[PDB]
RNA sequence: AUAGUCUCGUCAACGCUCGAGAGGCAGAGUCUCAAGGAGCCUCCGGGGGCUGUUGCCAUGAUAUAUAUGGAUGAGACAGAAGUGGCCCCGUUGACGAGACUUAGAUUAAGUAGGCCUACCGCAGUAUAUUCCUAAACACUAUGAAAUGACCCUAGUUGGUCCAUGAUCAUUUGGGUAAAACCAUACUGCAGACAUCU
RNA sequence: GCAUGGAAUAAUAGAAUAGGAC
């Protein structure tokens, strides 16, 4: 890389991180709340899009986004059960945050009740 | 002529070959389909090399 | 000798073919009628020269690479009523012309050398060259 | 050296 | 010119120096004829090649 | 038998569908099966370029033989070069640029002043420029002198011949790399001065020395033949559609009614998507085509493959440049169910 | 006259009455830079950059009066510092 | 050194102590080459594998 | 205010291979060690085998020294020098320091102003025009070819070009000098979530 | 580095003479 210039050859010994998180129970979260994640907030209920089954009470997960890359590994707030059932609620509390933290514009505080709950302020 | 028929025969998607952290994607239960997708970020193994080697082992 | 070696790169437009007897005696004939300075040799000359109106036979070059350098020929000579005939060497037509580099055309027209020399040349040459022609019109 | 006049014109 | 070329087993080019290859193939030139814009034997190369089916439209 | 369909709908099965149904719209057509003027006006020819001419002159030559509106060629091409050129026909014109980063390949002869010592040295001195490269482009070409890096990604020594000394070696390169260069770079290295004596491009972009590449003649008498005989054959068959220009990119197709929103200049939704390639990247330069196989026009993505496949709605791609002539297919927008929902 | 000079290159080949050295020094001259020896006596103007990145080389134009004959192998010539660029420069932009 | 292995069907490793295996298959060392940091010799390593394309990546 | 995240330096507790040396790794210099020797036999001066589960060098490592290894190495100088070349255990909790937020995750076609205007999307036009002239490249017309033409301190056969048109003239006339993109100015097209069964 | 220079036309960075409208 540094005289030919060429990275098929660091790209094909270098492996991403996320190999590190394979067994790991993935937990999908919307574009507009990885930025909110990465900045240290709870992960709720409008910002999931998928949950794996088998998730339990304060279990080891992954954030993930839409593109597989990794956000955080996170706490598990609530079983696969309670998040079908329930409309309001945190699912998850990080750990350890992996992603860059402007990685993903800012994109929290719009919203019905976000903007609601502003203008009341 | 050679024009794609309807219901013709083309390859469903199977995320049993799908990459890292993205194989059996269909396994997980979906909260909610409607979504919008922000025009950011990047997949694992298309980072640019500095991230690539930056988030890698 | 050397049909030998140059039948294998001749063009599959090259008809009609002389055979051996044949292609003696078209090769005595090109050097007969170059020592008689009745030859014009080159595809430039010999395009000319058909556009000028003479008559007479042509000889072509069967191993020409590209094709396309002699594409237009046969054609042109049966638009002026000039009969023509294939040798897959160039090599042995270029050292039948009196030259030591290879020629692809050869044109030979009677009368052409204002000379006297040359005409009693062509004098000598006329019954071999008749005879030429009347087995290329047989074909 | 110089932009040309039909290079660069005043807005209407 | 100096270029020349034949045609391999899959088809594509090898390109050469000599004029016969050691396998007694024949080489053949690698560059096209020159071409003139005005040039009037269209018909002629069209007829010559149509007669055999050398017509690419063929 | 997907593997034999033509242009940009080979191996169109390995598509991932989105939707499988649709409704055909007879409008447009194969571009294999395009009325003639419509070909013409979207063609690309292969050509062998001759040695004497210039490429602008080549051309030109091409545009006063068609009659058509404009031709256009892309490339740092060297005089005296014969070899591949493609020349783009009207509409292809804006597809010239389109394979830059596929490279080219060359085959070169070049010349040596002086006979070397042994006949390794030159292959050991290709090999050692094969790589980033530091070029000054010649007095000859157009474009100003100064220094660039460029990669030769491989070479091979075909030849080499002392007595002649004369040396074939076939190089893969990419854009803007001149073989002069190579060739005086060489002669210095090997300390006895060489130059170019030949140079031909066996492969250009895309399209090789193989991909039905003709000659002038042919474009001349393709035309005469239509001219006198009205025979369309020889013209269709020495002139390739813009598809070709357009293999190696990432293929959406489009459903029949968002073709003319799409050359509207409006952005791909999640209901105009029907089929859509494996792995497609966010900001990647991917084709819109249709079911017949035409491209609608070169666009980058705004979507990756877990959207594409997930999504309800969105925008999936936005539009670079557009190929398709304006009003081709009809215009059905505005017919959706959910847009009738919120027009009422 | 330079104030300072810095090894810039190494002799190889005499070829065509020019010089050709490998770069020892890590930066990229510039194009007719003057080129001296350590006495900072000017014996020619940069000709020629070429090479890869890993082994670069450059071609001197000898003055008049300058022969490249006389040179040895192992010989070293210099440039004033001023006449440099960074190998960066040259690379593409990120 | 005595810790050997072979390449098996499925890409695995096989260790065995033997030199040749029962089919006659001879053996490779499991253990690495040594590494020191002034290594000097990346450019030939290179080089060499990018002449028979044994450069991962290629 | 509260709470979370990132990057750090200290204490306490708990486990482990029990943790800064006369240490180890990487590197430089010198020296030593490889059955390269000797003696027997042989087969055709040479070759093979044996003495030779030998000899030479290193290692007591939880250790068979009658052992284990030896260049895909080991040892001495060296308890040295050097480190401004690298390395020397993890978990939990608390405290302290610099910061970033305090986040309920919007938008099935836009933004800003006064029904309209401007910007935004796409496709186009122009980026000086006409004449003369200078130059480059290539073609074409005419006359010259195989005792063909050109170059080199120059040849027991030198090299290059050459009817697939070389090298000189003569003017015979026309051709080429693009295309793509950015920026600016103008024109036009629409406000598109894609029904079509 | 992309065909040179001259003449005419157009625009321009403008400056001035003779004049209006305000």
């Amino acid at each position: 890389y540094d005289n030919t210039r060429d990275e098929s050859y660091l790209r094909s010994i270098i492996q991403p991180l996320e190999t590190l998180l394979v067994g790991y129970k993935r937990i999908v979260v919307k574009d507009s709340a990885v930025n909110a994640v990465c900045y240290g907030a709870k992960l709720m209920i409008p910002g999931l899009l998928r949950y794996e089954e088998g998730i339990e009470l304060y279990d080891e997960i992954v954030l993930i986004t839409t593109k597989g890359e990794a956000i955080a590994v996170a706490i598990a707030q609530m079983s696969t059960v309670d998040l079908a059932s329930c409309d309001h609620g945190v699912v998850a509390s990080v750990k350890r945050c992996i992603m860059e933290r402007d990685l993903y514009p800012r994109r929290w505080g719009l919203g019905p009740v976000a903007q609601k709950k502003k203008q009341m302020k | 002529d050679f024009v794609i028929k309807p219901e013709a025969a083309g390859a469903s998607t199977d995320t049993s070959e799908w990459p890292l952290l993205l194989k059996n994607f269909d396994k997980l239960l979906v909260r909610s389909g409607h979504y919008t997708p922000i025009p950011a970020g990047s997949s694992p193994l298309k980072r640019d090399l500095k991230s690539y080697i930056s988030s890698g082992v | 000798d050397n049909y030998e070696a140059r039948m294998p790169a001749v063009l599959p437009f090259a008809k009609p073919l002389a055979s051996k007897k044949l292609n003696k005696k078209v090769l005595k004939t090109v050097k007969k009628a170059s020592k008689a300075k009745n030859v014009k040799r080159g595809v430039k000359e010999v395009v000319k020269a058909l556009r000028k109106g003479e008559k007479g036979l042509v000889v072509i070059a069967g191993d020409i690479s590209p094709a396309d350098v002699i594409s237009h020929i046969p054609v042109l000579c049966e638009d002026h009523s000039v009969p023509y005939i294939f040798i897959p060497s160039k090599q042995d037509l270029g050292a039948a012309g009196a030259t030591k580099r290879p020629t692809s055309v050869v044109f030979i027209v009677p009368g052409s050398n204002k000379k006297k020399d040359g005409k009693n040349k062509e004098e000598e040459y006329k019954e071999s060259f008749n005879e030429v022609v009347k087995e290329v019109q047989a074909l | 050296k110089a932009p040309n006049p039909l290079s660069v014109k005043k807005k209407k | 010119m100096h270029l020349m070329y034949t045609l391999g087993p899959d088809g594509k080019r090898i390109y050469t120096l000599k004029k016969v290859t050691e396998s007694g193939e024949i080489t053949k030139s690698a560059h096209p004829a020159r071409f003139s814009p005005d040039d009037k034997y269209s018909r002629q190369r069209v007829t010559l090649k149509k007669r055999f089916g050398l017509v690419p439209g063929q | 038998d997907t593997s034999e369909w033509p242009l940009l709908l080979k191996n169109f099965d390995k598509l991932l569908v989105r939707s499988g149904h649709y409704t055909p719209i007879p409008a447009g057509s194969s571009p294999l099966k395009r009325d003639l003027k419509s070909y013409i006006s979207s063609g690309v020819i292969n050509l062998d370029k001759p040695s004497n001419p210039s490429s602008h002159e080549v051309v030109a030559w091409i545009k006063r033989i068609l009659r058509c509106e404009k031709t256009g060629h892309s490339g740092t091409l060297d005089p005296k070069v014969t070899g591949c050129l493609i020349v783009c026909i009207d509409r292809a014109t804006r597809l010239v640029k389109s394979q830059q980063g596929a490279g080219k390949e060359y085959v070169c002869i070049v010349r040596l002043h002086d006979a070397l010592k042994d006949e390794k040295d030159l292959g050991r001195s290709l090999e050692n420029l094969t790589g980033a490269l530091f070029q000054r482009p010649p007095l000859i070409s157009a474009v100003k002198r100064q220094l660039r890096v460029r990669t030769i990604y491989e070479s091979n020594l075909i030849e080499f011949d002392n007595k002649r000394n004369l040396g074939v070696f076939w190089a893969s390169c990419e854009a803007g790399t001149y073989m002069r260069t190579l060739c005086v770079h060489l002669g210095m290295l090997l300390g006895v001065g060489g130059h170019m004596q030949e140079l031909r491009r066996v492969r250009s972009g895309a399209l090789s020395e193989n991909d039905n590449m003709v000659t002038l003649h042919d474009v001349m008498d393709a035309q005469w033949v239509y001219d006198n005989t009205r025979d369309e054959s020889y013209l269709r068959s020495i002139i390739q559609p813009l598809e070709t220009l357009l293999v190696g990119y990432k293929r959406i197709v489009v459903k029949d009614s968002a073709v003319n929103a799409v050359c509207y200049g409006a952005k791909l939704m999640i209901p105009g998507l029907l089929r859509y390639e494996e792995g497609i990247e966010l900001y990647d330069e991917i084709v819109l085509i249709t079911t017949k196989g035409e491209a609608i026009a070169v666009a980058i993505a705004q979507m990756s493959t877990v959207d594409l496949a997930s999504c309800d709605h969105g925008v999936v791609a936005s539009v670079k440049r557009c190929i398709m002539e304006r009003d081709l297919y009809p215009r059905r927008w505005g017919l959706g169910p959910v847009a009738q929902k919120k027009k009422q | 006259p330079p104030d300072t000079v810095l090894e810039m290159g190494a002799f190889l080949h005499p070829c065509e009455g020019d010089i050709v050295c490998r770069s020892i020094n890590t930066k990229i001259p510039y194009f007719n830079a003057p080129i001296y020896l350590e006495n900072k006596t000017q014996v020619g103007k940069v000709d020629e950059i070429l090479g890869p990145l890993n082994e670069v080389f450059f071609t001197i134009k000898c003055g008049d009066g300058v022969q490249a004959t006389s040179f040895k192998e192992g010989d070293k010539f210099y440039i004033a510092a001023d006449k440099l660029l960074p190998i960066e420069r040259f690379l593409p932009k990120p």
